[PDB]
Formats: structure tokens, C-alpha cells, sequence
């Protein structure tokens, strides 16, 4: 008898929800940008010596359809909120999306990982870790990672963490 | 198409193979309409079965959207040929299956009847629990002819009821016997709460019924109040469908007299020269029924009343021929300094991206 | 008793009737309307010498031929039927091509393989004569021979469960 995990991926359009996911459940990173519909994936993977299902939903960033997003959130144990370093925008668009993860579930504390991706395109970060941290400190002492699905940088971490937290 | 690509479908319930060229660039529904052209109408409740993208390397299966293009859903390059299946519209259950015997009890015509009957008197949460045992909504009632989600969009405050049967595994394109959906059958309602809920539940506006109708077409034909007609619109619901003889949303609103659906259809870019087989636009419709209101609409947005049919009579001939004398006069007394451009722009909701390319 | 699995292919030039007649056979209906084919696959249970034999069937493409696919069903293919218009003489023409071919894939002069002259209800349009169709069935190792409508219903069930005889010897 194995534990169920359903974790969620949750961001605005363009992040790497769908590369990180990939490059996690498959080991492959596509360069390809296919918007994303909607998405289910299942591993088995051994978190604190335990067999654990994950059941990954890697949702549209571009889409917005409420009753599906509330559906998504009812549902999801564990949360990881992806945004970009390289892109501002989807920075800002976060704050939002906690708010409605805690409005629905109608509790302050769930399983929850703050994501900068893209970590590896230095060059072009617009956003600094600081803001990152500063953000999670915000939101109760959140979990915070900088992650690149490109380079395979803490892309294992995000949901190994996710388990851990509904674990306890 | 032009851009056509070969893809291998396979029918598992008639245990055939075919391989079609199918459009990419061209929706899903056009796609399901070459294979279903291709089966030689083999299949019971066709219109229930739909394109399935088969589970692949951790990725779950899901069926292809009718309403989205063929290249939103890219294909698998395992196979040498992309491989898609067409299969009846059950629902799509977890990787963890249930007993196999709890199955065939939960999905007996009587336990079925009883759970429409929760639905019908809108027991949500009774309805929540059979489908948490594993229930698959996505069935018909015999005498009644109406799937679970259809009933739902008929019962006022159905949000609860709808939100709970979309968890539950129920198909938003699922169709009843007669081939409408729930989005169908909330607007043939006007049932304005039902119909904002399936939209915003992934539901899209324009799926097609057994004639190729889109909800917004049932809309014009039943007139009424136009709440629902306005929100299909909003949800850049698409424009132009047309019937056997050729008639678009405009014409059969012009027929009834449906005045309010008239000006939401022209304000969201109806054509008004379209013309059916007869070669009749709006307003030659307009005079052959006696629509004054509605025919005040088209003259008053800039409809010209110079077109003539095929049978070369311009709306005033048809209105003389008709007997409709008055009308006839209204379109003669009609003058370019009437005519009034629509004010502004108008407004559409951020629910999806439009299907093709933006730069 | 035990249901053995019988692969077959029907191959020829375009327009000759190897839907119809593969259609006939299995679904019972015949199609006025011609689509050329890319590649179709019919699954059927029939009884032949008093056993229950699962017939796949390969229908082919006359028209717009793939090479890998003609590669790979001729490897797989189990037994094969060339199919030709008896109205149209370039259809029995191309046939012989298609049977050295068969033989050089499969690497052996005996393959389990029936000739089979389709549209022999229109025989006011007919250009091949019978004894052409038998004269080369006999150069063929003599092979079998058969003419066939998949309109009228002549000879359909014969072409597959003659396959499946060769394929039991
Ligand atoms: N260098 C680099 N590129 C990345 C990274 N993550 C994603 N990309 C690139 O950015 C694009 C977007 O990736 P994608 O996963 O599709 O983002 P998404 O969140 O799935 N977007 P959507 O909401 O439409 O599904 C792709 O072209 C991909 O190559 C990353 O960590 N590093
Ligand atoms: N009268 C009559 N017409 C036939 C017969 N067999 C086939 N046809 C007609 O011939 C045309 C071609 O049929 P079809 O079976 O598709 O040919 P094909 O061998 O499949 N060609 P392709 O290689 O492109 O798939 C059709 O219009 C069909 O109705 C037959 O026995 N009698």
C-alpha cells in the first residue's frame, strides 16, 4: 500500500510549469513552447524511505476558466506557484493566486512551494532571489526555490518538498 | 487540408484501423467529421464519441476537445505514425481502479434512474457520493433521452449541482440522445447561472449539435430573454452558422421577430449582407414575415435595402408581394441620414485564447 | 478449440475494388463511393474447414504508396491477394511486379497468395478475358485464381478462406 500525493502546478503563462513537470516525471527538456491545456502525470518515487504516487495536474498559465481553477484547487493536496526570473510579469501575478489556494480550501496553512524558474538565463533575470524570499516570508514563511527545468537545477526538490509538507 | 499531416486512428470498438489525412491547422470537430465519413456511420451514438490521445510515459489519457485545433494537442513520435484513437465519451478514471463487480452494480438501469432522479431533485450531495464511488455520469435515460449534466443546466442555482458532476468525471461536450449539450440545453432554457458555469468550467460556446447548430444559433430560434444570447457573445462565441438552406443567426432571429437577439448578434459583427440559398439577407426576411422592429434594426445599423435575391426582389418587393404594405413603406421612407454606426466597441471575457496563431 | 491468428493483405493498383471487397466481406455492406486508402485494418471471426480463425486484414493503398508501410505489411503478411479490375487492363499489368516482390521479401518461391479479378458483374465494361487471369495464375507456380464482386456478393468469402487454407498447409 502505497500514500497518494495530488499536486498541482499553478502559474502564468510561459514559466516552465510544463518543463519542469517533464523534466521531473520523463527526464527530458523540450526547448518547444505548446500551450497547455490541461495535463495529468503519475510517478513513483521514494520520499523519507516511503513509496509515494504523485499525481502531478500541470494546468494552462494562459487559460483562466474559475470553476476548473476552484475544481483544481478543492482537489490538490500540495501546490507549487512557478513563476519566471527572466519575465516581471508572472512575478506579480502570484500574489493573487495564494490568496485563492487559501479562499478556497477556507484554511491560512497548505502545502505550498514558492518557484523562480529559468535560473539558468542569468543574463535576462529581471527578478532578484531577495524579492523571491521576500515574498515567501510574506506569505506565513512559504517554501521559496529558484529553479531551471533547462539545467535540472531543484527541479526533484519542488516536489519532493510538497510530500514532506502533507506528510506532516 | 492544404497543411495535412497522416495520422493513424484506430476504432477499437469496430476493431478497425484508418489512417486519414486530418487538418492541423483546422479544429478538432473537422477532423472527427473525416473519421466518422470514413467508418460508414458503423457506430451507435457517434456523436458521443470523440478522438483520445492514448496515456504515454507518466502522461495521463484525455480526449481531444472538439472545439480546439487538431495542433493543440502535439502527437506522440513513438509510433512511426502519430497514433490517435476514437472511442465512446466514459468518463476518464485514475490510474487506481475499482472492484470490477462494484462496477456493474453501481451502473445498473435502476441504480442509474435512482442517481438521475438525485439530479432531477437536485440532491448535490448525494450526487457527489455516488460519483466518489465511482459512477460514470456520462450515460442517457432511456424514456428521457438526457445525460445527468443536461438535466442539471434545466434546475435554477445549478452551479453547485454542475460543479460537482464536471468533478465527478461528466463530459461539458457530452451530448443527449437528440445531439445537444449541456451548453445547448442551458440556453434553450435561458438559464443564464447554468450557462455562465459550464463556460466557466472549460465548456466552450460554440459546440455543435446533429445539424452543426451552435448554441448561440439555438438562441436566435427560441428569442426570448437574451441574457444567454449576450453571454455566448461575450464569450467570443462564433458567428455565420448556418443551416441546409443557408441561414445564419440574423435570418432566423428576423423570422420570429426576436428583436433584442437581432441587435446583440449585429452589435458582435453579424453580417448583414449574408444571404441564404434564396439569396435573402436579414431583411428580405424581415418583410416576407412582417417583422417592422426587427426590420428597423437592420435600416437603423446600415443594412442596404438595395440588395436583391435571386429571384431579383429587393426586401421591398418581398414586402409588397407578401402583402405587408406598411413595412413596405418603412424601407421606402428610409433615408442614409437614419443610419447610425454602433457607438462602441464590444467587450469579451479573458475565459480562453483564441484558437490559432497571434504573431 | 484453439483461435488461430490469420494475417492478410490485399494489395494492387488503384481503383480495382480491394476496399469494397474487404468492406463486403466484413462489414457486408458495398460502397458506390470511391476514397483511395492510405492504409486500413479490419479485424473478423470466421469458421473455415470447422475451426475459428481471427482474420486480420491489411487494405492497401493503389494509390500514393508509402514504402515503409508496403515494407513492413509484406514482412508480417502471412498471406496476400493481388487484386485487379477486370474493366481496366493496367491493374492486371502491374500485378506480376507486386508478386516478385512478395517473394523477395519473404525469401521462399511459396508464399500462401490468391489472384482475384474484381468488378466481374460489369462484364459489358470487361477488357481481361478469364483464361488471362488463369494463364498467369498458372505461371504463378499455380497459383489460385478467382473472379470477383464485391457488388453483388461473388466470391468474397472464397478469396480470404482459400488464404486461410494455404496458411494451414
Ligand atoms: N532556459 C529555460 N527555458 C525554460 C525553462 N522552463 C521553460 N523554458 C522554456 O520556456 C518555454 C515555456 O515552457 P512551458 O513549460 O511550456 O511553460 P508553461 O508554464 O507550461 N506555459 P503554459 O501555461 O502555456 O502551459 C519553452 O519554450 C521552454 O523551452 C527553464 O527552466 N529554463
Ligand atoms: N460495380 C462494382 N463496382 C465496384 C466493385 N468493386 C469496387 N467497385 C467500385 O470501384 C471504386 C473503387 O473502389 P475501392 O474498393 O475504393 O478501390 P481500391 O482498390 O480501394 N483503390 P485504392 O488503392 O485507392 O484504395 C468504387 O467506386 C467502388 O464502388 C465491384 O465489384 N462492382
Amino acid at each position: 500500500h502505497m500514500r497518494e500525493y495530488k499536486l498541482v502546478v499553478l502559474g502564468s503563462g510561459g514559466v516552465g510549469k510544463s518543463a519542469l513537470t517533464v523534466q521531473f516525471v520523463q527526464g527530458i527538456f523540450v526547448e518547444k513552447y505548446d500551450p497547455t491545456i490541461e495535463d495529468s502525470y503519475r510517478k513513483q518515487v521514494e520520499v523519507d524511505a516511503q513509496q509515494c504516487m504523485l499525481e502531478i495536474l500541470d494546468t494552462a498559465g494562459t487559460e483562466q476558466f474559475t470553476a476548473m481553477r476552484d475544481l483544481y484547487m478543492k482537489n490538490g493536496q500540495g501546490f507549487a506557484l512557478v513563476y519566471s526570473i527572466t519575465a516581471q510579469s508572472t512575478f506579480n501575478d502570484l500574489q493573487d493566486l495564494r490568496e485563492q489556494i487559501l479562499r478556497v480550501k477556507d484554511t491560512d496553512d497548505v502545502p505550498m512551494i514558492l518557484v523562480g524558474n529559468k535560473c539558468d538565463l542569468e543574463d535576462e533575470r529581471v527578478v532578484g532571489k531577495e524579492q523571491g524570499q521576500n515574498l515567501a516570508r510574506q506569505w506565513n514563511n512559504c517554501a521559496f526555490l529558484e529553479s531551471s527545468a533547462k539545467s535540472k537545477i531543484n527541479v526533484n526538490e519542488i516536489f519532493y518538498d510538497l510530500v514532506r509538507q502533507i506528510n506532516r | 487540408g492544404a497543411s495535412a499531416v497522416v495520422v493513424r486512428v484506430g476504432i477499437p470498438d469496430l476493431q478497425q484501423t484508418k489512417c486519414l489525412r486530418l487538418d492541423p491547422t483546422a479544429p478538432v470537430w473537422a477532423a472527427k467529421q473525416r473519421v466518422l465519413c470514413a467508418l460508414n456511420h458503423s457506430l451507435q451514438d457517434a456523436l458521443n464519441y470523440g478522438l483520445f490521445q492514448p496515456p504515454s510515459r507518466g502522461r495521463a489519457g484525455k480526449f481531444l476537445d472538439e472545439e480546439r485545433l487538431l495542433q493543440d494537442y502535439p502527437p506522440n513520435l513513438d509510433t512511426p505514425l502519430p497514433y490517435l484513437e476514437f472511442r465512446y465519451k466514459r468518463r476518464v478514471y485514475a490510474q487506481n481502479l475499482i472492484d470490477d463487480k462494484q462496477f456493474a452494480k453501481l451502473h445498473t438501469k435502476a441504480n442509474l434512474k435512482k442517481f438521475m432522479d438525485y439530479v432531477q431533485l437536485h440532491s448535490t450531495d448525494k450526487v457527489a457520493r455516488l460519483l466518489d464511488k465511482g459512477l460514470d455520469p456520462n450515460f442517457h435515460d432511456p424514456d428521457s433521452g438526457e445525460c445527468p449534466l443536461s438535466l442539471a443546466a434545466q434546475l435554477d442555482n445549478a452551479t453547485d449541482l454542475l460543479k460537482v458532476l464536471r468533478n465527478g468525471g461528466a463530459h461539458l461536450d457530452f451530448r443527449t440522445r437528440d445531439g445537444l449539450t449541456a451548453v445547448h440545453c442551458a440556453t434553450r432554457q435561458r438559464n443564464a447561472g447554468a450557462l455562465t458555469t459550464l463556460l466557466d468550467l472549460g465548456a466552450s460556446p460554440d459546440y455543435k449539435d446533429s445539424r452543426g447548430l451552435t448554441p448561440l444559433y439555438h438562441s436566435a430560434l427560441g428569442g426570448g430573454d437574451a441574457r444567454c444570447c449576450e453571454l455566448l457573445l461575450h464569450d467570443h462565441a462564433q458567428l455565420g452558422t448556418t443551416d441546409e438552406n443557408g441561414w445564419q443567426e440574423i435570418h432566423q432571429a428576423c423570422r420570429f421577430g426576436h428583436v433584442q437577439h437581432l441587435e446583440h448578434l449585429l452589435f458582435y459583427g453579424a453580417n448583414m449582407g449574408a444571404q441564404n440559398a434564396s439569396g435573402n439577407t436579414a431583411l428580405h426576411i424581415c418583410a416576407l414575415y412582417n417583422q417592422e422592429s426587427c426590420a428597423r434594426v437592420l435600416l437603423y445599423r446600415g443594412a442596404n435595402k438595395d440588395v436583391r435575391n435571386y429571384n431579383s426582389q429587393t426586401a421591398f418587393q418581398v414586402a409588397i408581394i407578401a402583402g405587408n404594405f406598411e413595412l413596405a413603406e418603412v424601407i421606402k421612407t428610409h433615408k442614409d441620414s437614419d443610419v447610425v454606426p454602433f457607438r462602441e466597441t464590444p467587450s469579451y471575457a479573458k475565459r480562453r485564447r483564441l484558437a490559432g496563431p497571434s504573431g
